């Protein structure tokens, strides 16, 4: 009803997983 | 002929008004935000039964919502000036060693009592033995601080469940409100909070002491003639 | 005098049950005022039970537009020379200048996300606030 | 016309703070014992930090200081804790006295 | 003096102490009731009777219930409950029906002050654990002006022999509801064998209605 | 309790005044050491127990000092630690405490 309300989103500050040295490499 | 028109205008003039004491000009939502009382404990160590009272998580950081503690504050502000109007006795307990001098100092102040040591067992449920069978167990119980050292619910609250004494209590976001009679959620460990509450209890209780100081002289000298 | 049976019904039930029942020949001090100004919830013990399956705790998490915004900043430059004053609730910190020049900017129409936090940066850069990047 | 509780909460400096990870505070000494120093910065658990080995005696009660914050509460969930125990404060790192 | 105590149970427990061995202590379980809906009961361990009476009533003093009696003589609806391993089932009777219950619920029952009742109590006749529960049951019941405010409606009652004529026994102390509550053909209960059993007379039984003293 | 005790005193001010008297001496300048020689002359004892001797101190000594209930007719105790059950010992420390606290804002040999 008031815009100063928290909306529902995806956490915006989650920092990336840390991937494996070799993720994404054949 | 004393007593019918005594008990009356002193005892129940009160309950008739919703406020009588005003207790809430003392508070308002901004000063409890400055006080920090909105912040609670990360949301895994929040006790579910605490959940209604709760706003939302701040990044796994449980804020607790002043919109219910302004109400919840109001009630128990209310209450504790009531009974000190009627000369109830009020103790306040906080096994909290941060806060200990401070809140038996506010106690002996205020003219009320403080338990901030180790809860010897039974010092409620066993009082007839251990003062007396003539002592008079306090009317309303104050915790600042509801959890021990331990982090369990404090002895003291079940002992006055089993009493029948009313507690008015400071619960956190990992405090159990089940058996408190008039809670109030709200940071306990911010200084800041623990010293407005303290300040807020003290300011009720003395307002309503010397309203009731007032009151009778007026009574005894409306009275008279 | 009393029943200790805390795990039945609350201490307001209990004394007036013995009142109504006699036991108890006076009421306790706090009666009327417990009568006159009860609590929003009575207190009636209950056992915290442990949740399973589909059940979920109903606590939000608190997020904002601004909160985007925040992250895109903090992940380009992060935190800055200006620490934090957080006993000072009138305190503007670095990331939340470029939050109020990003939303003025907004204000004024534009929509690309990407952009404006270029010509957000731009802006404070003329005003002078430093803007070290991390990396 | 009264701000609202949501206003407040939106606009608290804490909020703006976003996440606590390696930002940067101003606290204030508000206790020693020995060489431990306990620091408020603002939120709701204090900071315990060791008394630097150079002008270690330059920190005293009131003395504004500069954190690195690394959690505002310590807590950690253990093998068949239902709960998550805290050790009811937050972890810092003493960058040294803050001069205005 | 308006309480009057009753033993329950006495029992000789027997423990094992490094130096005597097997000591003796007795166990007494008691109940105490004024007649007038507030009864008790309490566990006494000692190492005399007498002392196990003493510390079991003057301690059930302190734990007495308060039993909700429709017309200060019944229970206000029939109650169904397990506990541990004692399933309890009393039936709210007419008056003039008595106890019809087990000796301990009887004993109980004349504490509380509750006249007309049926009660059958299956599975283990642990003599605590079946006071317990009778306790847990009593004091759980619903009374019709709480009904009445939690669904906001009328509760009339019907009697047969009052004919048609409908008795509102309780009003809703807030707003009345003026949806009526759905009608369902079919309620969803659950319901006990041996009493559809009873009631279609296939229950046939050489101890159940067998004349016995008065309750 | 404190009417009794006060009974106590009033009767221990007559029977200092008594012993004045038999002593022969002035019972406005009777003191408690007269008093303890007198009563030693009168009522010789050779028990070797000090305190199985007979006394007549004054009741402030003879009661405990423990003192009758702590609370008035209206039931409220005098001291604001007396749920504690140890009010004396948690007061002195709240004093020490308070001490300690003072002493931070402002900045062996003869004796066991
Ligand atoms: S971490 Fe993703 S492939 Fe290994
Ligand atoms: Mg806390």
């Amino acid at each position: 009803s008031n815009e100063d309300l928290p909306i529902s989103m995806e956490n915006p500050y989650k920092e990336p997983l840390k991937k494996c040295i070799l993720c994404g490499k054949h | 002929e004393d007593s019918t028109d005594f008990n009356d205008k002193i005892l129940n003039e009160p309950l008739k008004h919703s406020d009588f004491f005003n207790v809430k000009e003392l508070f308002s939502v901004r000063s409890l935000f400055d006080a920090r009382v909105h912040l609670g404990h990360k949301a895994g160590c929040r006790h579910r039964f605490m959940e209604p009272y709760i706003f939302g998580s701040r990044l796994d950081h449980d804020i607790i919502d002043l919109e219910q503690t302004a109400t919840h504050l109001q009630l128990a502000l209310n209450f504790t000036a009531h009974m000190a109007y009627r000369k109830g006795i009020i103790l306040f307990i906080s096994r909290n060693r941060q806060f200990s001098y401070l809140i038996e100092n506010m106690a002996r102040d205020c003219g009320e009592y403080a338990h901030t040591r180790y809860f010897r067992g039974g010092m409620l449920t066993n009082a007839r033995l251990l003062f007396g069978p003539t002592v008079r167990l306090p009317d309303l119980i104050i915790f600042l601080h509801t959890l021990n050292n331990i982090f369990e619910p404090h002895v003291a609250v079940r002992d006055a469940a089993k009493m029948n004494i009313p507690t008015v209590g400071i619960v956190d976001t990992n405090c159990n409100p089940c058996l408190i009679t008039y809670p109030v959620p709200g940071n306990d460990d911010s200084p800041l909070a623990v010293h407005l509450y303290c300040r807020l209890f003290q300011t009720a209780i003395t307002r309503a002491k010397e309203k009731r100081q007032q009151v009778e002289a007026l009574y005894r000298l409306q009275g008279q003639k | 005098a009393g029943s200790r049976l805390e795990t039945v019904g609350s201490i307001f039930s209990r004394t007036r049950d013995l009142v109504r029942a006699g036991v108890l020949k006076e009421k306790p001090l706090w009666f009327d005022v417990y009568d006159a100004f009860p609590p929003l919830r009575e207190p009636v013990f209950q056992r915290p039970r442990v949740r399973y399956g589909k059940a979920k705790a109903p606590i939000q998490d608190i997020w904002y537009h601004e909160d985007r915004i925040r992250a895109k900043f903090y992940s380009v430059y992060g935190s800055g020379q200006r620490a934090f004053d957080l006993f000072n609730p009138n305190f503007k910190s670095t990331c939340q200048r470029f939050v109020e020049k990003y939303t003025e900017l907004q204000k004024l129409g534009e929509t690309d996300e990407e952009k404006l936090f270029v010509e957000t940066g731009k802006a404070l850069l003329a005003e002078g606030v430093i803007l070290r990047r991390v990396g | 016309n009264v701000e609202s509780f949501a206003s407040m909460l939106r606009h608290s400096p804490l909020t703006q703070m976003g996440p606590a990870k390696d930002k940067l505070v101003i606290g204030r000494i508000f206790h020693i014992v020995e060489n431990d120093l306990y620091i408020d910065f603002g939120g709701k658990f204090h900071c315990v930090c060791r008394r630097p080995e150079v002008d270690g005696e330059k920190y005293q009660k009131g003395t504004r200081v500069r954190l690195r914050l690394l959690d505002l509460e310590l807590t950690s969930r253990f093998l068949g804790a239902t709960t998550d125990t805290t050790v009811l404060e937050a972890n810092a790192v003493l960058l040294g006295i803050q001069e205005s | 003096e308006d309480f009057d105590t009753r033993i329950l149970e006495v029992r000789n427990v027997f423990t094992m102490t490094a130096k005597e061995g097997r000591k003796k202590s007795i166990r007494v379980l008691v109940a105490v009731g004024n007649g007038k809906g507030a009864a008790g009961f309490s566990i006494g361990k000692a190492t005399d009777r007498m002392d196990a009476f003493r510390k079991a009533k003057n301690r059930a003093v302190h734990h007495l219930h308060y039993i909700e009696r429709y017309e200060d003589h019944t229970i206000f609806h029939d109650i169904s409950l397990r506990f541990k391993r004692t399933h309890i089932k009393m039936k709210k009777q007419p008056k003039g029906y008595g106890l019809r219950c087990h000796r301990a619920i009887i004993t109980i029952c004349r504490l509380i002050g509750i006249k007309d009742m049926y009660a059958k109590v299956s599975g283990s006749i642990n003599m605590l654990s079946l006071t317990q529960g009778l306790f847990r049951g009593l004091s759980r019941q619903e009374t019709h002006q709480q009904l009445a405010d939690k669904k906001g409606l009328h509760v009339v009652e019907i009697r047969e022999e009052c004919g048609p004529l409908p008795i509102v026994v309780a009003s809703p102390r807030g707003p009345l509801r003026k949806d009526p509550e759905p009608e369902d053909e079919v309620p969803d209960v659950k319901l006990d064998w041996e009493d559809v059993k009873t009631a279609q007379g296939m229950k046939r039984s050489v101890w159940s209605n067998l004349k016995r003293a008065a309750t | 309790t404190e009417d009794f005790i006060k009974k106590q005193i009033e009767e221990f001010n007559i029977g200092k005044r008594h012993l004045a008297n038999m002593m022969g001496e002035d019972p406005e300048t009777f003191t408690q050491e007269d008093i303890d020689r007198a009563i030693a002359y009168l009522f010789p004892s050779g028990l070797f127990e000090k305190r199985a001797r007979p006394v007549m101190k004054h009741p402030e000594q003879i009661f405990p000092r423990q003192r009758a209930i702590q609370w008035g007719e209206d039931g409220r105790p005098f001291h604001y630690l007396f749920y504690t059950g140890k009010q004396s010992y948690y007061s002195l420390m709240h004093d020490v405490y308070g001490m300690l606290l003072n002493l931070e804002k402002h900045q062996v040999i003869g004796s066991r």
